[PDB]
């Protein structure tokens, strides 16, 4: 079972090249049963396929942005990449690499990344508290851009997790809770961490929350 | 350049319930027709490949059929995992375009949710701001009204709500609301308030708290 996976920055100025790179783990790109495409998503353009490549090296891409796109690939490291060209605000998206039958299906995508095009520099997030079935939680403020991802506990504890879309702040930087019920009981001998991980500052915050 | 149109843009069914989606290609396109279900947060999942054909893997409550310009996606009987937007992708000729979605969501019965108010944490103050966050857990509908009342006095226009998708188990939603102010201004009062107006609550909820208490 084949697994797409991309990476790059999660931010990026204007007048700059957004770049990224597909790795294709478990399985070989130079295979001709696929077509290894790259497809956005955006609040203000849906879904749009973007563009692939096949692996005698040949592309196509998407009319709308025929000018600034440059997808290449690298059967040496089984990778394939994107260049978009001086970039926009409105070029922010969710980008995924995606595989392609011949026969014409997205039968493998990968998780997708995030990407802002803006000015402003990276900030990684504050954490606070949110103490005491009871309720108990994480604040997540003064970040950019999206996302973060918050686990409680490295990952053993997901039941009754709900983690919120941020919203902006005054400053213009995110902020969002993550929080999690928990029986009363337990206030007095187990601990609660939450983990908050944000990529485009790698930056990485455990905080212990506690009555 | 063909024109995906998707009917209806989004949908609530209860579960068992026949739930059918169309998408109208701008001309023929025989059955180059592929469809698609995003889960909050995740990628598009293949599930109907050529206009009908079952992807391996995938339940067979999901179908396709139609050829030419109309297409009809079906779930036989609806589950409450099902919650997701649905796309059509034409394969007919570049550039592959894909349809505007159908959002599915999932009538139950009426739930009250579970209110907790969070005073700004002492770290949090430090920082000069000051949130405080009131949760809304595991209700429905989505549809809940959250008043801020500071000193008894109603607040409006600094306040932020955030409501997570509905939950693939229990169809039910979980809001946030964040009464968002400064040191100073948290400093200057007592009684902050979260009152709340939903369907299932029958007399509102308030949940309150003194500053420091
Ligand atoms: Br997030
Ligand atoms: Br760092
Ligand atoms: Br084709």
């Amino acid at each position: 079972q084949v697994q797409l996976q991309e990476s790059g920055p999660g931010l990026v100025k204007p007048s700059e090249t957004l770049s990224l790179t597909c790795t294709v783990s478990g399985g070989s790109v130079s295979s001709g049963d696929y077509y290894w495409t790259w497809i956005r998503q955006s609040p203000g353009k849906g879904l749009e396929w973007i563009g692939h490549i096949y692996y005698s090296g040949n592309t196509n891409y998407n009319p709308s942005l025929k000018s600034r796109l440059t997808i290449s690939i690298d059967t040496s490291k089984t990778q394939f990449s994107l260049k978009l060209s001086s970039v926009t605000a409105a070029d922010t998206a969710i980008y995924y690499c995606v595989r392609d039958r011949v026969t014409g299906a997205f039968d493998i995508w990968g998780q997708g990344t995030m990407v802002t095009v803006s000015s402003a520099s990276t900030k990684g997030p504050s954490v606070f508290p949110l103490a005491p079935t009871a309720a108990l939680g994480c604040q997540v403020e003064d970040y950019f851009p999206e996302p973060v991802t918050v686990s409680w506990n490295s990952g053993a504890l997901t039941s009754g997790v709900h983690t919120f879309p941020a919203v902006l702040q005054s400053s213009g930087l995110y902020e969002l809770s993550s929080v999690v019920t928990v029986p009363s009981s337990s206030l007095g001998t187990q601990t609660y961490i939450c983990n908050v991980n944000h990529k485009p500052s790698n930056t990485k915050v455990d905080k212990k929350v506690e009555p | 350049d063909i024109q995906m149109t998707q009917s209806p843009s989004s949908l609530s069914a209860s579960v068992g319930d026949r739930v059918t989606i169309t998408c109208q290609a701008s001309q023929d396109i025989s059955n180059y027709l592929n469809w698609y279900q995003q889960k909050p947060g995740k990628a598009p999942k293949l599930l109907i490949y050529d206009a009908s054909n079952l992807e391996t893997g995938v339940p067979s409550r999901f179908s396709g059929s139609g050829s030419g310009t109309d297409f009809t996606f079906t779930i036989s009987s609806l589950q409450p995992e099902d919650i997701a937007t649905y796309f059509c992708q034409h394969f007919d000729h570049l550039p592959l375009a894909f349809g505007g979605g159908t959002k599915v969501e999932i009538k139950r019965t009426v739930a009250a949710p579970s209110v907790f108010i969070f005073p700004p944490s002492d770290e949090q103050l430090k920082s000069g701001r000051a949130s405080v966050v009131c949760l809304l857990n595991n209700f429905y509908p989505r549809e809940a009204k959250v008043q801020w009342k500071v000193d008894n006095a109603l607040q409006s226009g600094n306040s932020q709500e955030s409501v997570t998708e509905q939950d693939s188990k229990d169809s039910t939603y979980s809001l946030s609301s964040r009464l968002q102010l400064s040191k100073a201004d948290y400093e200057k009062h007592k009684v902050y308030a979260c009152e709340v107006t939903h369907q299932g609550l029958s007399s509102p909820v308030t949940k309150s708290f003194n500053r420091g208490e």
